[PDB]
């Protein structure tokens, strides 16, 4: 649900 | 255009009025002898309404074109899943995601086993979990407006509207431990100044 | 328990949020490019709701017994008259007078020639007069609660609720010239400290 | 409507 680079 | 309500309506007006002192860490605290679930439920509804209208002011600048993803900054990207209809998170546009998100919050607000309208019915034992999920997901709407659309927020003059509502939002979730630091990371710089 | 509205609904949420700065003389001012009648109409409704709930908290202490008259202090006494139903002012109890008064304000709020719900319909040319009469009459409800019932207001903890809503009320009518000094005389001592 | 002592 929450993706980070 | 609306008017007389009880008892959670006085609570809403109570909270709205007491902000006028400008000290938001005090007016956010639970009033003496008030049900904790009802005080969070009353403010969660108001937060939903506020952010619904804030996003509604900029809704012409947030499109499938300029926002192909849900983003708070380039570092953070949100893919939508709830319980069942969507289990595995799905990649969609920021307008469509917020539509999924706000329609979902409404559904909980209209669930009387979750937010009972009868004043004598206890909120469910898991209510705290359900409210944390709502507020953590509504925060992301602040985050997307601040990062992407803040220039539109200042073309209209909503910037005081948004910052006051966001300050009230952060101080409320902080008081009651409603959101993890890992979720507020996108606005963490702004959060530290408030 | 209420949720999504436009366009005067954003205005209401706009005004409610912007108070959170604690500077009420700024958040009371007309937003740039907003209709003056609609900005006063939106706040007049909210004031009516607020004072309706404030008086509703102390309603068990205000009776035909302890309040045979409408009073703000011993110096000021109010006798009720509106247009036609009552032309000559009539002496009645503080509960009955406020019932006359609040039922009367509701009637104007539900008059679409006065407060039109369609967003494109102009407010009437006399709207300013009608709104001044509403607010000057709602002020008297603050005045009666402060003079007679303030001890009940502190038995319940509504005193912050009432003072913040009253501070917002005075700064709003002062900004827009909505009430004469002669009408605010009962609370003039409190008004000067705010 | 408004009387004063
Ligand atoms: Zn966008
Ligand atoms: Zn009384």
């Amino acid at each position: 649900t929450m993706v980070i680079n | 255009p609306k008017k007389n309500g009880s008892h959670q309506y006085e609570l809403l007006k109570h909270a709205e009025a007491t902000l006028g002192s400008g000290n938001l860490r005090q007016a956010v605290m639970l009033p003496e002898g008030e049900d904790l679930n009802e005080w969070i439920a009353v403010n969660t509804v108001d937060f939903f309404n506020q952010i619904n209208m804030l996003y509604g002011t900029i809704t012409e600048f947030c499109t499938e074109a300029s926002c192909p993803v849900m983003s708070a900054g380039p570092r953070y990207e949100y893919h939508w899943a709830d319980g069942t209809n969507i289990k595995k998170p799905i990649k969609c546009s920021a307008p469509k995601y917020i539509d999924y998100l706000m329609t979902w919050v409404q559904d909980q607000l209209d669930d009387e086993t979750l937010f009972p309208s009868k004043i004598g019915v206890p909120f469910p034992k898991n209510f705290m979990s359900v409210a944390k999920t709502i507020l953590k997901r509504l925060f992301r709407v602040y985050a997307h407006i601040y990062h992407q659309h803040f220039d539109s927020v200042m073309q209209l003059q909503e910037e005081a509207h948004l910052n006051t509502s966001f300050k009230h939002f952060i101080f409320f979730v902080q008081e009651f431990n409603l959101i993890d630091r890992r979720e507020l990371a996108p606005l963490q710089e702004l959060i530290e100044k408030l």
